[PDB]
């Protein structure tokens, strides 16, 4: 059955192609999550640095 | 000839730096984002093959 063999192999092309497409989908989606995590880290850094600024206002104020 | 010294008796204005309450700096931007030229090249090869060299 040459046709049966061709059908089975065609399924392998389908298996590898969708498997590769999914590899890119999973890798691309994870990267987006990491970018969002980096953005959240930037926001947290901004908040803590603002707290440091506010403490500075009172600190340098007392020195003056 | 003579110099006015009241500003010395006080905090002379606009001299070096004056601070208010500046907050929310946010530091900087980022050096682009993780680039994928390698993976894009490889997937382009994969599709080209899977279309034309995979009869």
């Amino acid at each position: 059955g040459q046709n049966a063999q061709a059908k089975m192999i065609a399924a392998q092309t389908a298996a590898g192609r969708r498997q590769a497409m999914e590899i890119m989908r999973q890798t691309n989606i994870q990267n987006a999550d990491l970018s969002l995590q980096a953005r959240s880290k930037l926001e947290e850094a901004s908040a803590e640095l603002t707290s440091q600024n506010m403490q500075k206002v009172q600190a340098i104020g007392s020195i003056r | 000839m003579s110099k006015i010294e009241s500003a010395l008796q006080a905090a002379q204005p606009g001299l070096s730096r004056l601070r208010g309450g500046a907050g929310g700096m946010g530091y900087r931007a980022a050096t682009t984002q993780a680039e994928q030229p390698r993976s894009s090249l490889l997937d382009t090869i994969g599709r080209f093959a899977k279309a034309g060299a995979d009869m």
